[PDB]
């Protein structure tokens, strides 16, 4: 109204959160998967607590990764291939090995 | 008031709450702040006389 | 037969289909079981009670 | 009168983990063989606490705010916790309650107090016994009082 | 309409309706039909 | 087409009014979204299995 100005209207980014582990007896590893979203926007609403839910404890470490069906957090890239244990996505392929 | 008819199909009414069934004795343990028990479904499984 | 038979003794996944299935049939019946606490609106679950 | 013990040093706040400690029982109805999901207020696991200490010269007795609900545990050899207090204003303003292992007996009371501002226990070493109780001056408009039994 | 992201710009509409990708990617899946034609 | 849908969004959309009400029905979208996410994993197999 008081410039003319015409103006685009777009929702809040959401979508679904799954989680990946191995076993629980095995160990308490766990790597989450946000879909179709792309990390700046995540990453910039989980630091001064813009996201939900909100966990009380848990980081971001240094371990970020994008693919096509989203972004995987705590998971290491590795530049090998192998058979699949669990799949993700567009190619992307997961599973619990030693470092 | 009236006396106890176990082991047989009556209405029963034992403080406020209704309904007809088999009455038997059991073995549970009820702690001392503790009156009723209850099932999955919230269906009333025991009752302290 | 006798691999097969070791196979058998230490394996756990190769009957997952079987499995499956009595897991399916067993989780549908819990949900027919849960909607009973539901409360559609009304002023209370149980029945009796109203 | 009351008696402001001088010289007693500043506290220094220390921290702890409280773990897993703080589950109660929810509901009064009996359940058994099964896995309970709820929604109440609860003490989070791992959460911190504020630790205190009574050592020498060192006496603390610092006001804490309440945020709607406390857990609160106590480690002594020889009862040298006698009890709360609990109140909004605690100067001739607001009602207030006072809960107290009174050796003869526990006494629980919810009216206006005017409390002492260091409420105390005297206690005689060779003798073991108790001498005063400089809790309250004085207790107006007083509409609840309870007695435990000896 | 429905929201999706092909490349990789995400966009998503209103209507909270959205669209998974496949697993085998088209690249992959050509890879295994010239592998039966060559072994054949 | 192995599509996907969120309960929320479409029932009920911005608003949390509506949200206190679409709670008296339980679980239903949620078994709902069990069900298409099956459907979501079976066009997988049926692309290897070939
Ligand atoms: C501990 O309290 C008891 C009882 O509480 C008293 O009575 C309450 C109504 C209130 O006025 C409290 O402040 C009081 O302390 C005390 O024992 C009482 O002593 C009086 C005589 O002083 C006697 O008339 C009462 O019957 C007693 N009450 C009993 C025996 O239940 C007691 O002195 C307090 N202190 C100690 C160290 O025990
Ligand atoms: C009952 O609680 C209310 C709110 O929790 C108290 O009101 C507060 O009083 C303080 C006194 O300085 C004000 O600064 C605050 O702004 C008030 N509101 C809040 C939200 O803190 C009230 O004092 C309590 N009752 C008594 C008797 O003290
Ligand atoms: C609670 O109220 C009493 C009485 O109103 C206060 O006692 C007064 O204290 C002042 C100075 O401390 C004296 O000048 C008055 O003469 C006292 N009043 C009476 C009637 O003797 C008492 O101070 C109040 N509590 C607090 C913590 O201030
Ligand atoms: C099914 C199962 O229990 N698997 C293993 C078990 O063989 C092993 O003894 C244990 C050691 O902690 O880890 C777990
Ligand atoms: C005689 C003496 O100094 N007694 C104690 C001392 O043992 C203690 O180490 C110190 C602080 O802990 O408080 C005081
Ligand atoms: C951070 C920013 O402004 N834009 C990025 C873009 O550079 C990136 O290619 C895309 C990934 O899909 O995510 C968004
Ligand atoms: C726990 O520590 C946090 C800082 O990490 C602080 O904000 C909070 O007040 C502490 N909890 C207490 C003191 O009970
Ligand atoms: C008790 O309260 C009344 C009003 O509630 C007040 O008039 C009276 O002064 C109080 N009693 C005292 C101060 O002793």
């Amino acid at each position: 109204p008081k410039t003319s100005e015409i103006l685009d209207i777009s929702p809040c980014s959401f979508g679904g959160v799954s989680v990946i582990t191995p076993g629980t007896n095995a160990s308490s590893e766990v790597a989450v998967l946000y879909q179709d979203v792309n990390c700046t926007d995540v990453s910039t609403a989980i630091h001064a607590d813009q996201l939900t839910p909100a966990w009380r404890i848990y980081s971001t470490g240094n371990n970020v990764f994008q693919t096509q069906a989203g972004c995987l957090i705590g998971a290491e890239h590795v530049d090998t291939s192998y058979e699949c244990d669990i799949p993700i996505g567009a190619g992307i392929c997961a599973s619990y090995h030693t470092v | 008031s009236t006396d106890l008819i176990k082991n047989q199909c009556v209405n029963f009414n034992f403080n406020g709450l209704t309904g007809t069934g088999v009455l038997t004795p059991s073995s549970k343990r009820f702690q001392p702040f503790q009156q009723f028990g209850r099932d999955v479904s919230d269906f009333t499984d025991s009752v302290r006389d | 037969i006798s691999q097969i038979q070791e196979s058998l003794t230490t394996t756990s996944t190769a009957l997952g289909k079987l499995q499956d299935v009595v897991n399916q049939n067993a989780q549908a019946l819990n949900t027919l079981v849960k909607q009973l606490s539901s409360n559609f609106g009304a002023i209370s679950s149980v029945l009796n009670d109203i | 009168r009351c008696t402001t013990f001088d010289d007693v040093q500043a506290p220094n706040y220390t921290q702890h983990t409280s773990s897993m400690r703080g589950v109660y029982y929810p509901d009064e109805i009996f359940r058994s063989d099964t896995l309970y999901l709820t929604q109440d207020l609860f003490l989070p696991f791992y959460s911190n606490v504020t630790g205190f200490h009574t050592i020498n010269h060192t006496f603390d007795n610092p006001v804490i705010p309440f945020k709607d609900g406390i857990y609160f545990a106590a480690t002594e050899k020889s009862n040298v916790v006698r009890g709360w207090v609990f109140g909004s204003t605690m100067n001739n303003k607001s009602q207030s309650v006072i809960i107290i292992n009174n050796s003869t007996n526990v006494v629980i009371r919810a009216c206006n107090f005017e409390l002492c501002d260091n409420p105390f226990f005297a206690v005689s070493k060779p003798m073991g016994t108790q001498t005063h109780t400089m809790i309250f001056d004085n207790a107006f408009n007083c509409t609840f009082e309870y007695i435990s039994d000896a | 309409q429905y929201g999706e992201c092909l490349g990789l710009i995400c966009a998503q509409k209103f209507n909270g309706l959205t669209v998974l990708p496949p697993l085998l990617t088209d690249d992959m899946i050509a890879a295994y039909t010239a592998a039966l034609v060559s072994g054949t | 087409a192995k599509t996907s849908v969120d309960c929320n969004m479409y029932i009920c959309g911005d608003s949390t009014e509506c949200a206190n009400l679409l709670l008296q029905y339980g679980s239903f979208c949620t078994q709902l979204n069990r069900a298409l996410s099956g459907i979501a994993a079976e066009q997988d197999r049926n692309t290897r299995e070939v």
